[PDB]
């Protein structure tokens, strides 16, 4: 802890775009429930949010060059 | 007095009737300045001057 | 004609119009009309009760008496349900019975996902038509369509397209574009730096 | 004359009943042979729920982005 792994993605993002916030971030700690894994690929089918997609999937096409 | 004060002389009606039309809205003064918006008002007029499907979003 | 938006079945319909016009390489079409129809024109103009049914009736009469009349009816999904009512009959259930005898000779052109929810639904209705499918064409295809349609695009932009212009829209859009398919964004790519280029001088 | 509609995504079942066609498939014959010279607006949102269901209708549509 305290090395700056983190901090290395972040200037990787700025070097890339020019903003930190440019970085997709998906932090793995609200994924401990098995199926929290909706909110990267989507509802599964039949449910109610199943034709939404995924919030990562809809990010990386939205900017298909990007660092996650 | 209508007839002296009027015109003694006397394309597109539908859609006059329904649409807006914003270039004599600019024309008149009333839409808002448009301030650094240059390149995709160029790209804009870019995917306008196309042959094929010539329609942005 | 059966593939992803894209490919070119309007296009296959067009080819063979134009195949009909220089030389049709059988004799049995060597006379016909191929002719589109497009259902918002059929329904327009039919506030009166059954003047759908009456003006979709004459037409398949006209195509009985004249029987040099190829019908291309694009978007065939939207057959089902035209100009339908709380008692009235679709287009699809006025077609029926013409394509049944044999009166009716018709080109049909929709999508994978339309033509499985909409005309397989129906027994009566898939059993008359036969799908085409129309594959994404390749790299070289590609690049022969851009060839073939390089006249034109230079004549609307007044530039001149190289070669080289062709080969790269052609690779680039298939590696980085995904969401369309080959010859629609080919073509769009080219289009897009011609106009580009044209804007810029 | 330049076609401006805001909100595009409701073009699709714009007019729709029991045995209506709605304005998309109506407008789709102009708008892919380059006839009718139309500016879309809608949000990232509204476009992929409503004009990417219908592949063709986005298909005739080219996206331009603005960012913030
Ligand atoms: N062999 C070809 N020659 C010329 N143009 C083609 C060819 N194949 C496809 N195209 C282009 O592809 C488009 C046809 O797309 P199409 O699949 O008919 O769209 P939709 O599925 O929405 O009807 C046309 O604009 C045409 O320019
Ligand atoms: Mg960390
Ligand atoms: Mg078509």
């Amino acid at each position: 802890t305290g090395v700056g792994k983190t901090e290395l993605a972040r200037a990787l993002a700025e070097s890339m775009f020019g903003d930190d916030d440019a970085m997709i971030r998906v932090d793995m700690s609200e994924f401990m429930e098995k199926h929290a894994v909706s909110r990267l690929v989507g509802a599964p089918p039949g449910y109610v949010g199943h034709d939404d997609g995924g919030q990562l999937t809809e990010k990386v096409r939205r900017k298909p060059y990007s660092v996650i | 007095v209508v007839k002296a004060l009027g015109n003694p002389e006397m394309n597109t009606p539908t859609l006059d009737s329904l649409a807006r039309d914003l270039t004599v809205i600019a024309k008149d003064g009333t839409l808002d300045p448009v301030i650094g918006r240059d390149k995709e008002i160029t790209r804009v007029i870019e995917v306008l001057s196309r042959r094929t499907k010539n329609n942005p979003v | 004609l059966i593939g992803e938006p894209g490919v070119g079945k309007t296009a296959i319909a067009e080819g063979l119009a134009q195949a009909i016009v220089n030389n049709e390489v059988p004799e049995t079409l060597k006379d016909k009309r191929v002719m589109s129809l497009d259902m918002g024109t059929v329904v327009a103009g039919t506030k009166y009760r059954g003047e759908f049914e009456e003006r979709l009736k004459k037409v398949m009469e006209e195509i009985q008496q004249a029987g040099n009349v190829i019908l291309f009816i694009d978007e065939l999904h939207t057959l089902v349900g035209a100009g339908g009512a709380e008692g009235a009959i679709d287009a699809s259930n006025i077609l029926k019975p013409a394509l049944a005898r044999g009166e009716l000779q018709c080109i049909g052109a929709t999508t994978l996902d339309e033509y499985r929810k909409n005309i397989e639904k129906d027994a009566a209705l898939e059993r008359r038509f036969q799908p085409v499918q129309v594959d994404e064409p390749s790299v070289v295809d590609t690049v022969a369509i851009l060839k073939g349609l390089r006249d034109r695009y230079e004549a609307h932009h007044r530039i001149n397209i190289s070669d080289e212009a062709i080969e790269a829209a052609v690779k680039l859009s298939n590696r980085y574009v995904s969401d369309r398919f080959l010859p629609d964004k080919a073509i769009d790519l080219i289009d897009e730096a011609s106009s580009k280029v044209r804007l810029k001088s």
